[PDB]
């Protein structure tokens, strides 16, 4: 919660949360040379209703005993043209570049792993004119982290973003007034040379679940860290847990 | 910068200017007990669970010549006489204590300026006692038998 | 052998007093001005709770009157010296009595019971003493008492009730014997056992086993208040019920009742006087409703507590101070006697009883028709045939003895299903 | 009155002093410069500015723009004067005549 | 209860006559509703008080029926039920909203100090116990006295209960073979 600290207590709190007992969905794609057009279809091009929660694997490539962090970039928007704004979250090996602009997006976009470069060139937009941008910022993340976590949602025309690189609960990154309604997202394929099983045995993972406004019971320990949570409408045990405001 | 509890109050903070951390507690709130006997000019007053130091320094600055500390709290306008016992009490203060009233008489008018209220002990029930032994005196027991009725 | 078991009866409860305008309108002047035009709503709530607390004090003095009615003690009695009679040790049952101790103690059975209960009557006082600071940071009792909810002490302290029960327990032991029918404790034990069908020869020859069984049952009573005792759960349900009622009453100060906020500070820092009134009115109505419902519940619980206190007074009168000819009143049949000890918000009775262990199968007759067409029936026993002679045995111990007029009740006629026994003109 | 024990109404310990904290040397919100900006939007593409981490007052704001009417809702005007807020969102557009 | 007809309950007046002479029918209903709710709440609270007092009245009436049945109309072998112990009998009279019971009791005035025994061990190692009283030693001879009046008298078979053994702390007395 925003600038509040809670200490050794349970709290009944309604927020933009996932649903306990639902499914994730690994929407990461890898390629080498060819790009199938069904990679860009409404199985993969999903819906952004209230938001998404997403769990991201940080693939750690190696060149010359030097670490390189890599994962897939995500693009959020409504029509993905240059009359509407689209949000792009893209990593650059320890630097998370987040931009909200009027991009002229390619039909079959992708990115390219920079440590061991690929066959193709990185091409998700073509814009030599530097379009209008509501937001442009650079954040820095832990390179040695295994898992990254992202909350992305919208509320009353405003887009909100939370993130975590150390631990599972997230903290607030940025908000942005748009005035419009975003309706789709898409995780892009990261085209690489050496990630598969004949190489060093690495994997792309990008798991997405939907978000909705709902009530949890949260458990804050003595240092104020969220340690446990229960969705109040997932089972009968969770109903007992929320009506007693207890975990046991 | 703000510490909360589950009911939604602020219970502590950290200063933006000095980076110092503080907790917050509420200010003291309570009432007074007044033991009042009829046709008197003032009641006797009890501050329950409070010291008289706190009472004179933080509650009232008015004139009170008589005050002492008791197990029940701070007593103003009464005399500490808890060595003396009373079996019928109409101002019973709790946990075995009483407020007694005794105005100075015509002939029994002690010239020392005091309060007519005393703070005494409440003890309503008793046993009867005898002056006989508790063991056998040569095998036989000592006992008290009625001779008239 | 002699069995023993304990039983808690509840005679009181914590005395809650409530400051009504402090609960509804804590410090804020606009709220108090609005509460003044509700009339006599707060005075009625205060009056009902004062009536309940007067009833609690009346019943406390009635229990104390039952414990002290008609007991005469030796003025030489000093329980630092006198704690044993007839090889039965009453040391853990008595507090202090005597003009060289100073009546400022409990017995250790009372101390074991009173240390597992934190919020007793002295625990409330010494907890409210710590509310100028919290004594670490905070406590729930201080938040309650700053919002106008306090627990008052009872009008008698608990060391006075412990002195009452100490004098009652010691009136059974020592030579006035005002609670043991004017005869000593071991004599009264033998007469109450003999009145069940057990002959006096067995009880004269098994006196030390009776004393050791008493001490064994007492020591197993003392080492038994360990996390599964049902009387301890009975005692702690009282404290947990009081704490849940007061915490759920304090949680009513955080409902909105249809307003914009549950805080008067927030409404008075955001709105105008013609607009803050409409919001303060709903909080007033909701908090007064919660107080009214709490007051109705306390009114119906004091009647249950008075029924329990009247049962405890009857048990002190007819089980502890004397022993009735009522069967299955205290205990269960084969009841011998009772003792009483002071418990948090009530009394604890110890019932001692007769317990058989081994058996023997006897063929018995309920009556003998003698020559002359007369009859005899056994007086709390049966007729048995031992070595082809008719004999008497009591119904609760196997012991044959000669048929005399002290075992029988005569009849000038005889019943039809009496056994004919013409050989009998014995003693 | 009769002989008795009376429980009187409640006292609170009176506050001695005030602690007052504000952040010094913050910028000016300059709500008048955006309110009196030249380019005025229609109601269809109405404009928003967020003002945070600054200092304002309503006196200069109401004597620098030419006020026809200043009404409030769920707040009172005299409650704004010493206040602090997390942000202020100000939307602006021009008013059509018949609407 | 009658004083609740002059509370306002947060309305403009406590009188329906004043409210109905100042307001229109739609506007007066808001004021009347507050009076109606407050007065019904006051009645519900009165009914709760009466419901709680009738339980204490029924418990006291059942105790009075017990005392009529077992202290006035007969006398039970219970001790400390009627009166105090040393109780003799009771009479009953009619009182406003109840009964008046008059309990008569044996009250001792003057007392005496005696040395008593609780039981004798006779020869043959038989034993006698006193029947509601004590064995006292008068003129160096064992006699019986009842417990609530000092009157020495012969040890007979109507003052005792008999035992074929004698307890260990009893007093040995071989000089008794008396009536
Ligand atoms: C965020 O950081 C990235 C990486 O440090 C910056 O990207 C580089 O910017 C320089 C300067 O324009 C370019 O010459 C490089 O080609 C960029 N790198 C890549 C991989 O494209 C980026 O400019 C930073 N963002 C902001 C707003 O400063
Ligand atoms: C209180 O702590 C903050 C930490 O956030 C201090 O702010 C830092 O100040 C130093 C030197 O002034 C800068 O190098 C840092 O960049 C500041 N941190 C941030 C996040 O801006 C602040 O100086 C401390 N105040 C006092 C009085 O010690
Ligand atoms: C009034 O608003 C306009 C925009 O509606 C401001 O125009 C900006 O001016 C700055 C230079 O001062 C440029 O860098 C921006 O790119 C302009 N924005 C646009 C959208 O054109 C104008 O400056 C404002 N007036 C004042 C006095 O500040
Ligand atoms: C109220 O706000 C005005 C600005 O709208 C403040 O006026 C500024 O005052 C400082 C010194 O007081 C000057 O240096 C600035 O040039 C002023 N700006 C303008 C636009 O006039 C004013 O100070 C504020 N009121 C108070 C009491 O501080
Ligand atoms: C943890 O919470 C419990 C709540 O019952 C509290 O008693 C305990 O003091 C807390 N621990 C710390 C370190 O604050
Ligand atoms: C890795 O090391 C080799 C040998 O030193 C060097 O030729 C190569 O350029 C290095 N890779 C990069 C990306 O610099
Ligand atoms: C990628 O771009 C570089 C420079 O523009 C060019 O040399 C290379 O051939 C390009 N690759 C493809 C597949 O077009
Ligand atoms: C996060 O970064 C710190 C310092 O850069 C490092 O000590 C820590 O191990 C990192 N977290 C993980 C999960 O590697
Ligand atoms: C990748 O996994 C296979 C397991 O089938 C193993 O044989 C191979 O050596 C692994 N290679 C690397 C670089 O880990
Ligand atoms: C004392 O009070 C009574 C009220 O019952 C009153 O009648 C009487 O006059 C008073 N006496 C004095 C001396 O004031
Ligand atoms: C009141 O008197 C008793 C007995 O004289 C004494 O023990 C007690 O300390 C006195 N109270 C105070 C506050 O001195
Ligand atoms: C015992 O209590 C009674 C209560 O009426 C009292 O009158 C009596 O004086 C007390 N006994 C002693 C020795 O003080
Ligand atoms: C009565 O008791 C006093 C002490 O309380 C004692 O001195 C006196 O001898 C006793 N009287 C008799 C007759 O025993
Ligand atoms: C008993 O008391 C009465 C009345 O005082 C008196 O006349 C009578 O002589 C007394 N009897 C004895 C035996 O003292
Ligand atoms: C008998 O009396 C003596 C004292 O005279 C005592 O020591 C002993 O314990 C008593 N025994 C029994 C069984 O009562
Ligand atoms: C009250 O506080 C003191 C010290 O602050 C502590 O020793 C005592 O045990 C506390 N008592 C209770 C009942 O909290």
């Amino acid at each position: 919660v925003l600038n509040r600290v809670y200490l050794n207590t349970t709290l009944l709190f309604t927020g933009y949360f996932p649903k306990s007992g639902a499914n994730f969905r690994d929407l990461a794609l890898k390629g080498s040379k060819y790009l199938s057009t069904l990679w860009y279809k409404p199985p993969f091009l999903s819906d952004f209703n209230n938001g998404i929660f997403s769990k991201v694997k940080n693939t750690k490539l190696y060149v010359n005993n030097t670490l390189y962090s890599e994962f897939s970039t995500i693009v959020i928007g409504s029509v993905f043209v240059n009359t509407s704004y689209t949000i792009v979250v893209q990593p650059h090996n320890g630097i998370l570049e987040i931009t909200a602009c009027q991009y002229t997006m390619c039909e079959y976009p992708h990115t390219v792993c920079k440590s061991k470069g690929s066959i193709r060139n990185e091409s998700w937009h073509i814009d030599s004119s530097e379009p209008l941008c509501l937001f442009k910022k650079n954040f820095t993340y832990n390179v040695s982290a295994d898992w990254l976590y992202f909350h992305f949602y919208q509320e009353r025309g405003v887009f909100y973003a939370y993130y975590a690189d150390v631990g599972m609960p997230t903290t607030f990154l940025f908000s942005l007034y748009l005035g419009t309604i975003l309706s789709h997202y898409y995780v892009m394929p990261l085209t690489c040379k050496a990630i598969s099983s004949n190489t060093d045995n690495e994997t792309l993972e990008y798991w997405v679940t939907p978000l909705s406004r709902r009530q949890y019971l949260l458990n804050f320990d003595e240092h104020g860290v969220i340690t446990n949570a229960v969705d109040c409408s997932s089972s009968f045990l969770s109903e007992i847990q929320c009506k007693t405001q207890s975990f046991a | 910068n703000l510490l909360y509890d589950s009911n939604g109050n602020i219970i502590g903070f950290k200063d933006f200017l000095t980076n110092k951390t503080y907790t917050i507690l509420p200010c003291y709130s309570g009432r007074v007990s007044a033991a009042f006997y009829q046709n008197s000019s003032s009641p006797a007053l009890l501050y329950r669970n409070l010291k008289c130091s706190y009472v004179l320094n933080n509650i009232s600055f008015i004139s009170q010549p008589f005050y002492f500390d008791s197990y029940l709290g701070c007593v103003l306008n009464a005399v500490n006489l808890t060595s003396y016992s009373v079996s019928s009490c109409d101002l019973r203060m709790g946990s075995g204590f009483c407020i007694d009233y005794a105005l100075p008489s015509s002939g029994s008018a002690s010239r020392g300026i005091s309060s007519p209220y005393r703070f005494v002990t409440f003890e309503p029930f008793n046993v009867s006692f005898v002056n006989d032994s508790v063991e056998t005196v040569g095998g036989l027991f000592e006992i008290q038998i009625p001779t008239n009725f | 052998t002699i069995a023993g078991h304990e039983e808690f009866i509840q005679t009181s409860s914590p005395k809650v007093t409530i400051d009504c305008s402090a609960f509804v309108c804590s410090n804020y002047a606009a709220c108090h001005d609005l509460l003044s035009e509700y009339g006599t709503f707060c005075d009625n709530i205060n009056s009902i709770l004062n009536e309940v607390n007067d009833l609690l004090d009346i019943t406390q003095l009635q229990v104390a009157n039952a414990l002290m009615q008609g007991v005469t003690l030796s003025s030489n009695l000093n329980t630092n010296l006198h704690s044993d009679v007839d090889n039965i040790d009453f040391k853990s049952l008595l507090g202090c009595l005597g003009s060289q101790c100073g009546s400022s103690s409990r017995s250790l059975l009372e101390d074991l019971l009173f240390n597992k209960v934190k919020l007793s009557d002295v625990g409330f006082v010494e907890a409210y003493n710590n509310c100028t600071g919290g004594s670490e940071i905070r406590d729930l009792l201080c938040v309650q008492s700053f919002n106008g909810i306090k627990v008052l002490p009872p009008i008698l302290s608990e060391t006075q009730i412990s002195g009452y029960t100490t004098a009652a327990t010691v009136a059974a032991m020592f030579p006035p014997w005002s609670a043991a029918a004017g005869v000593p404790f071991s004599l009264n034990v033998q007469y109450r056992i003999n009145g069940l069908g057990v002959t006096m020869d067995v009880l004269n020859k098994n006196q030390k086993l009776i004393a050791n069984a008493f001490n064994k049952a007492l020591l197993s009573i003392q080492n038994g208040f360990t996390a599964t005792n049902s009387a301890l759960a009975k005692i702690q349900s009282v404290v947990n019920a009081n704490a849940q009622a007061l915490n759920s009453l304090l949680q009513q100060l955080f409902n909105k009742f249809g307003a914009i906020s549950s805080s008067l500070q927030e409404i008075l820092s955001r709105l105008d006087p013609p607009e803050a009134q409409v919001q303060i009115d709903r909080l007033i109505n909701g908090r007064l409703t919660a107080l009214n419902a709490y007051v109705s519940q306390q009114l119906s619980d004091i009647t249950l507590i008075k029924a329990g206190a009247s049962r405890a007074i009857e048990k002190v009168n007819e089980c502890v101070k004397s022993q009735s000819p009522r069967i299955n009143f205290c205990g269960n049949g084969n009841h011998i006697l009772s003792l009483v000890q002071n418990a948090p918000y009530g009394l604890l009775f110890i019932h001692f009883s007769y317990k058989p262990t081994s058996f023997k199968t006897v063929l018995v007759s309920p009556g003998l028709c003698l020559s002359g067409d007369r009859g005899i029936a056994p007086k709390q026993g049966y007729f048995i045939k031992q070595n082809d002679s008719w004999m008497f045995t009591g119904s609760s111990y196997y012991y044959p003895e000669p048929i005399s007029d002290k075992n029988v009740v005569f009849m000038n006629s005889c019943s039809v299903n009496f056994t004919k026994a013409p050989f009998i003109y014995l003693n | 009155p009769n002989t008795g024990v009376y429980d009187l109404s409640g006292f609170t310990v009176k506050p001695v002093a005030t602690v007052y904290r504000r952040i010094p040397n913050l910028p000016d919100c300059d709500i008048d410069n955006w309110l009196n900006n030249v380019s005025v939007p229609s109601p269809l593409n109405w404009e928003r500015r967020i003002f945070s981490n600054c200092n304002f007052n309503l006196s200069t704001l109401l004597r620098l723009v030419h006020v026809d009417s200043f009404s409030c809702n769920n707040l009172d005007k005299s409650k704004i004067f010493g206040s602090c807020f997390n942000s202020i969102t100000v939307d602006k557009f021009a008013i059509p005549n018949r609407r």
